[PDB]
């Protein structure tokens, strides 16, 4: 799609390979199918389905779509930078002292039985 | 602009331990550092490998004596061969009396095999002595120190010899000249010669060391189908390692094929490393140069030997791709940068990280260590740069500008200067104390800048980019040391174009020249 | 290409629709897209306070004493056992009022929730047991990190995995 | 049993369809070197078996499609169904 | 022509974003917060959401001292 | 509407392909909003992976990894070879069709390229760029001016012709005087007790000091002048031998 | 997620039977117990005429024209 | 006149009360004008005391401390502890999480037209530099950036008998050893069945004032 090239133009990336637009459009189709599918399930849920209790009539307001998307981003879609979590977590790590030692001009390795000894693997 | 001054001054007004007096000193973040000097090994001694949280100089002086001699001309061998043994036994007596008899024994039987063809009983003379009172009872050394020893030698040879032991009073020249003017004189003449060296300091020693336009040698890597991310060059400039995009590391040997293990098995000069899952994005060498480190996108960091070309260790504390891994300038400690918006500082002995640094609202593209090895500079795609105390964890300074990302960073050897290179294509030189860029080098068309580097002495830097060009920049055009040396913007000495090759790195050698690495051929 | 691209885009009749999308959308009181305000507004407790234009039924006034009580519980990971009903009920009321609902949880929710929980954890530990031994052993932290490297679809990312990569301490310390 | 299974991989009597070179490349990619030949043939074999399983899934799901009791083509519906019945995820291609 | 380049300034948005915030961190924070709040000077700094017209993304604040 | 990706037909095509009828317009506007944001999201992530491969022409591996890092399902079946068509089709237009199918047997063998080996050369000796070896000529005047900007730049007696050492402006004001001090302390030749001690430390200075690659050829011409001017003084030739050491 | 999905029901009330659905949907945890809520829809793939018209149109574009 | 030190902040910045006084008498915990008392509740005050045995202010003081004190009460704190077995004081400082909290409570007003990610970012570039005008940017020579003095080493050698040898540090934990730490009056409990075991002064002291 030419409009996908137009959207590429926003990020200064005019060097595509022409498989990307097919692929990303396929992707968005898949994604929105799933989205407005489970939103339709939730529109059914407000319409109180089981093995025969009532009908199924579709409106699909925006709230249902919002629900169907928040569930997806519950386990996907790299969220806002979780800075505070990382700050406190890293303060918990950044708490116990350095070793304050001298291996005296070499490399200090972990002890063997934590080192690997990359021999030819064998039974 | 002025709104920021307004808001930060209101802030500091609310901070009760920030009165009006010192708040203005807080506004003195626009005076930079003074021009300082590089610690030559004339006065300032070495330091030991240690932690960032706060003998044998005799041995190193003798190492100087045995190195500078053999590296001399052939005419001067038959005379300094006899200058070797007496000062050796002299310094051994000095240390064994100083209070390190064990050390005395160890460097004795280490350097007892110095003059074994001349002296035959003296090794037995000095082998049957361990303790200090065992010396005080021993008589041959007492009569030895009583009189002096004759020494046959010319004049200009001892002149130039002393004039070599004046420039290196760091790991020991003073003790040896002191022992000489004590015993032989073949420090009064030593003091006169020190004054002569000071006279050399008056206009005979170079003052400025102004700019010096560089030589280059290029290394274009053909036949890769763009499956290649990083290069890196060695320390003594013998190898060049490239990290591919299918978990492969293809060590190359410059000048021959000596790449063979020390073993009996494993029977050309290109060595391939396996042991990885994902693409490789950064590689770094050991300054002792018998080891190698390599990060990837499979959240591994890995260690290799170089006398068997073999892995030893794996490392895992990261939640996402690791971009660049760099050692300390001294060794022992290494650091990594990732897409998890955090950076971890490792050791090499312990397998899980020591410290974790978290201040980026996006991915930490690059990591580097300041020359003291007690600071780390992260730079990111959030259009900001940061500095960290390895012990503290938390960010001492933040630098902001550079509309666009960041990709590479550099540090000038003397401790004032860091280089920001990003997609914006404008090199920015930053001052750590100011937090404000001293200079804004403009050039390089409109393309990403992948790599860059400074000199041996901070006189010159080099950028290196994706606009198929390298660009030497002077750095001291408007800084606190305005070296000008007279007859798009300035601070631009020269640009060397390439045959449609994006360039990926550099490595200033010890000497004048650079050493480059690019791809794509034609 | 850019000029020709725009001309070809005008070749389609949607040039008119392209011409109209110049404004700033989200014609609402707002949809902020920053970070810090998302965080803060997603950190403080909320309060479901209600209007009353003509009549807002429910027959049970809204309170935020419940939210404070919910955030004050001795939640799991301090204690050594999975929470018994009462703790979980006290925590839920807090969350329901804090999201903007009203009415008391009805004592069947807690039990189905415990059920799903213990099923979850049995799955995880079965995975780790499938790691360590093929067919007298004793299990560690590293085996669980291994199996949460292999199978991460089990746990939702966030909060704990980052915390998991900050508890892997070395032997001497 | 098991020990017969590495009695047998060594000799030519059982040499997986996947050539030794290709598996060596894919061992190396994901980071494994060893101077044994058994293990590589074995991972070859397991992969051969897994693809055979999706093969039979496709065969039967094609056999259901019409006339239970211009040749055969393993199309996107057959694949959509079998890949789905696995854990392989949804194939929702499109046009326009 | 260039009119469409000037118009193409969409600035799209999502509907909802996640925020990685566990129970433990915010619980300790809020606990210590209301402790100090009751000690020095509900009265804490809290949001206010209506039972109706929710589903929005940012809400006002009481800011009761 | 709101933004790009006209939801009157795109989102309509999606939903009416699912088998619904009632999607309110504003809902499809908001849906266009979301999917466009997801596009910008994945696109920036694959850019992050792009500029680690230090390339520009984003390939499919970039977006594939960029999916794998978003805890999002991958996308198979997109090979670089066998390129694209986007054939047309009309209905009483849609501009979509793919007519790349109908295979029965394949028996082709891929050809291996050479390994990755490196080609060193020499470039930029002491500021000047040779054009004789693998280098460019002045053909970047033909390049696109926003790109690749800026440009500043017979016998055994040879030391360099394309460097132009004639103009005496390059060295410095400081360096001429430094060189004068050097030569004058060298050519002293008065006594046998103190003069060698007076010059030896400048000798041992130029032995070890930085940035001297600016004044080398002046030094070379000076010393060649010394040898061709005089042959008798053992002193001067001795000092020059030691200077070359 | 349950409390949000209860507010979605356009009745400002308690949360029941939304947990069972949220578990059955997002995680793979079914509970064979108290609530009984299923999809009830095959989710047919053809609305009225015009979509399958596009199907046959691109089909003839594929085969011949 | 650099004053971004640790011990000097306590030595010089002294003899004035912008502080928060604590109170202890071996059973309760209190600070400031507190009507109530805190017992040994390890859910809270041990989280506090963990920090205060170090020199970090917890992240959470800030907003209440800000809304309470209009000035002369911030920048850092010192805490006044006094036992009843003396009086003691010791200092606490920021951690970059306190600083990020100093940006949060600024977000409860003007959420729109505020350019949060821009302004509240650039604020730190000025603040962080201004807090710290004492950094130690000073190099020193290694054996690696000069020549003629590169040292020798003898750990990565080659025995004639054995292949090669390396340096690898030393724990005390062996194999098949103990893994880690442990997994962790009923007459009165019967005699207390069905037991189930100043706000009304607050609402009357206001009316007695009126």
């Amino acid at each position: 799609v030419r409009l996908l090239h137009l959207i590429f133009a926003t990020q200064n990336i005019y060097s595509y390979q022409d498989h990307v637009p097919l692929q990303l459009m396929d992707f968005a189709y898949r994604y929105t199918t799933g989205t407005l599918q489970d939103a339709t399930i939730y529109s059914d849920h407000a319409h109180a389905s089981n093995a025969g209790n009532a009908g199924t009539n579709a409106q699909l307001t925006t709230e249902d779509i919002r629900l169907a998307i928040a569930a997806r981003t519950n386990y996907q879609f790299k969220p806002v930078p979780p800075k505070e979590l990382l700050l406190e977590l890293a303060a918990e790590r950044n708490k116990k002292p350095l070793p304050a030692v001298i291996p005296t001009w070499g490399i200090r390795l972990p002890p063997e039985k934590y080192c690997l000894t990359g021999k030819d693997w064998v039974l | 602009a002025a709104d920021l001054n307004r808001i930060v001054l209101e802030y500091l007004n609310k901070k009760g331990y920030h009165k009006t007096e010192s708040m203005l000193r807080m506004e003195s973040s626009h005076i930079p550092a003074p021009p300082t000097n590089i610690p030559t090994p004339q006065t300032t001694n070495i330091s030991r490998p240690t932690a960032p949280g706060r003998p044998a100089t005799i041995k190193r002086g003798y190492s100087i004596l045995k190195s500078w001699c053999e590296s001399s001309l052939d005419f001067y061998r038959p005379e300094l061969e006899k200058f070797l043994y007496p000062v050796f036994v002299h310094c051994y007596l000095d240390l064994i009396a100083r209070g390190y008899p064990s050390h005395a024994r160890e460097f004795y039987d280490k350097f007892s095999k110095d003059h074994s063809v001349l002296h035959e009983y003296e090794i037995s003379k000095l082998g049957g002595i361990s303790l200090k009172e065992h010396l005080q009872e021993n008589d041959v050394a007492k009569i030895f120190r009583s009189h002096k020893f004759k020494v046959l030698i010319g004049r200009t040879t001892f002149n130039l010899l002393l004039y070599f032991l004046n420039e290196n009073d760091a790991v020991g020249g003073g003790v040896v000249l002191r022992l000489i003017n004590q015993y032989i004189e073949p420090a009064q003449d030593l003091r006169n010669d020190i004054a002569m060296i000071q006279d050399s300091r008056a206009k005979i020693k170079l003052s400025a060391a102004q700019a010096s336009l560089p030589s280059v040698c290029m290394y274009t890597f053909h036949n890769t189908n763009n499956d290649l991310t990083c290069l890196k060059f060695n320390d003594d400039s013998t190898m060049v390692a490239s990290g591919f995009q299918d978990s492969f590391i293809k060590l190359w040997s410059i000048d021959g094929s000596p790449l063979r293990s020390l073993l009996k098995n494993d029977p050309k000069g290109s060595r391939r490393l396996v042991g990885h899952s994902g693409a490789v994005y950064g590689v770094d060498f050991s300054p002792d140069n018998r080891y190698l480190i390599s990060c990837s996108e499979d959240k591994t960091v890995r260690l290799w030997s170089l006398d068997t070309y073999t892995c030893l260790v794996s490392y895992k504390g990261h939640s996402s791709s690791v971009w660049d891994v760099k050692f300390s300038p001294m060794g022992h400690y290494f650091a990594t940068a990732s897409h998890d918006q955090t950076a971890r500082l490792w050791s090499c002995d312990h397998i899980y990280p020591l410290r974790i640094f978290a201040g980026h609202l996006n991915d930490v593209d690059c990591v580097e260590f300041h020359p003291n090895s007690t600071y780390l500079f992260t730079g990111s795609s959030d259009k900001t740069a940061r500095m960290w105390d390895i012990a503290r964890g938390e960010c001492v300074r933040v630098f902001m500008g550079h509309s666009g990302a960041i990709n590479c960073l550099a540090v000038s050897p003397d401790g004032r200067w860091l280089a920001s290179a990003g997609e914006d294509s404008v090199v920015c030189l930053w001052d750590i104390s100011t937090g404000r860029r001293i200079k804004a080098m403009r050039g390089h068309g409109r393309s990403s800048i992948y790599s860059l580097a400074f000199s041996r002495e901070g006189t010159v830097l080099v950028s290196t980019g994706a606009d198929n060009s390298v660009r030497v920049w002077d750095v001291k055009k408007n800084t606190n040391s305005p070296s000008a040396q007279p007859e798009a913007t300035n601070d631009h000495m020269s640009v060397y174009f390439t045959k449609k090759t994006p360039v990926y790195t550099v490595h200033f050698t010890r000497r004048n020249l650079c050493l480059a690495g690019g791809v794509f051929g034609g | 290409y850019e000029r020709l691209k725009r001309d070809i885009l005008a070749l389609p009749v949607r040039e008119r629709r392209r011409i109209k999308a110049i404004t700033r959308e989200s014609g609402k009181k707002g949809m902020v897209n920053s970070v810090i305000t998302q965080t803060r507004q997603a950190l403080i407790p909320k309060v479901p306070v209600v209007t009353r234009p003509t009549n807002v039924p429910g027959n049970s006034v809204q309170w935020a004493q419940d939210v404070i009580h919910g955030f004050q519980a001795l939640l799991a990971s301090e204690i050594y056992e999975l929470p018994e009903m009462d703790n979980l009920r006290t925590r839920m009321t807090g969350i329901s009022r804090e999201h903007g609902l009203i009415g008391p949880v009805d004592d069947s929710v807690i039990e189905i929730m415990l059920i799903g929980l213990e099923q979850h954890l049995k799955g995880i530990v079965e995975a780790a047991i499938d790691i360590v031994k093929y067919r007298r052993h004793t299990l560690t932290i590293e085996d669980m990190y291994d199996t949460l490297e292999q199978y991460p679809y089990l746990v939702e990312p966030g909060g704990t995995l980052l915390r998991l990569q900050s508890v892997m301490l070395h032997d001497e310390d | 049993t098991l020990e017969e299974i590495l009695e047998m991989m060594e000799d030519e009597e059982f040499t997986p369809i996947i050539p030794d070179a290709v598996t060596d490349y894919y061992l190396a990619k994901n980071g494994f070197e060893t101077s044994d030949i058994k293990i590589k043939r074995i991972l070859a074999l397991a992969t051969q078996k897994f693809i055979s399983d999706i093969a039979q899934d496709a065969y039967e799901y094609s056999r259901i499609r019409s006339s239970s009791s211009n040749k055969v083509v393993l199309t996107m519906d057959d694949l959509r169904s079998a890949l789905g019945e696995y854990g392989i995820n949804v194939k929702r291609p499109n046009f326009y | 022509h260039q009119v469409l380049d000037g118009v193409a300034k969409s600035y799209p948005l999502p509907l909802e974003r996640k925020v990685i915030m566990p129970a433990r961190s915010r619980s300790s924070f809020l606990r210590m917060r209301e402790m100090f709040a009751g000690a020095i000077l509900l009265y804490s700094r809290t949001a206010v959401i209506d039972v109706d017209r929710a589903g929005d993304y940012y809400f006002s604040v009481r800011a009761s001292p | 509407s709101h933004t790009l990706w006209s939801p009157s037909d795109t989102v309509k095509d999606a939903a009416e392909s699912l088998g619904i009828f009632n999607l309110n317009e504003e809902a499809a506007k908001n849906l266009a909003m979301d999917i466009e944001y997801r596009i910008h999201e994945i696109l920036d992530q694959a850019s992050k992976f792009m500029r680690h491969g230090k390339r520009r022409t984003l390939h499919t591996s970039d977006i594939d990894r960029a999916l794998k890092v978003l805890n999002l399902e991958p996308l198979y079946g997109y090979d670089v070879s066998r390129p694209l068509v986007f054939k047309e089709a009309l209905v009483g237009y849609v501009d979509d069709d793919e007519v790349d199918f109908e295979k029965l047997i394949n028996e082709p063998l891929p050809k291996v390229p050479r390994f990755s080996t490196f080609t060193a050369h020499w470039l930029a000796i002491e500021g000047v760029q040779p054009a004789i070896p693998q280098n460019p000529s002045p053909n970047d005047i033909k390049n696109i001016l926003p790109i690749n900007r800026g440009s500043m730049e017979i016998s055994n007696q040879k030391q360099g012709l394309e460097v132009k050492p004639l103009v005496k402006h390059v060295l410095s004001r400081e360096l001429q005087l430094y060189f004068d001090k050097i030569v004058e302390v060298l050519l002293n030749q008065e006594e046998t007790k103190e003069a060698e001690l007076l010059r030896n430390s400048a000798l041992q200075s130029v032995r070890a000091d930085p940035g001297l690659h600016q004044l080398v050829p002046y030094f070379i011409q000076f010393i060649s002048e010394t040898i061709t001017k005089n042959l008798k003084n053992i002193s001067l030739l001795s000092t020059m031998l030691e200077l070359i050491y | 997620f349950a409390c949000r999905l209860a507010k979605h029901r356009k009745v400002d009330n308690i949360d029941m039977r939304d947990v069972q659905l949220h578990l059955e949907r997002n995680w793979n945890i079914r509970v064979p117990g108290y609530a009984s809520d299923e999809i009830r829809s095959v989710r047919k793939f053809q609305p009225t005429a015009g979509y399958n018209q596009k199907v046959q149109g691109v089909a003839i574009s594929k085969s011949v024209n | 006149k650099f004053a971004e030190t640790s011990e000097e902040i306590l030595h010089k910045y002294e003899k004035f009360p912008p502080s928060l006084t604590f109170h202890i008498h071996e059973n309760h915990y209190r600070f400031g004008d507190q009507d109530g008392v805190i017992p040994k509740n390890s859910s809270v005050i041990k989280a506090f005391l963990e920090y205060v045995a170090r020199e970090e202010i917890p992240p959470a003081l800030i907003e209440v401390t800000k809304d309470a004190g209009v000035q002369l009460y911030e920048g850092c704190i010192i805490l006044r502890i006094y036992d009843h077995r003396k009086t003691y004081t010791t200092i606490l400082r920021p951690t970059q999480l306190s600083l990020y909290a100093d940006l949060l409570y600024q977000t409860d007003y003007l959420q729109v037209r505020f350019t949060d990610s821009l302004s509240l970012n650039i604020e730190t570039e000025i603040l962080t530099a201004s807090k710290r005008n004492l950094d130690l940017s000073v190099p020193l020579n290694p054996h690696r950036a000069t020549a003629n003095l590169k040292p020798e080493v003898k750990y990565p050698y080659y025995d004639p008998e054995t292949d090669t040898v390396v340096h690898e540090h030393r724990p005390d934990a062996r194999g098949n050893m103990v893994n880690a730490d442990t997994v962790d009056s009923d007459y009165e409990r019967l005699m207390l069945l069905l037991s189930d075991r100043f706000m009304r002064l607050r609402f009357v002291e206001a009316w007695r004032k009126k």
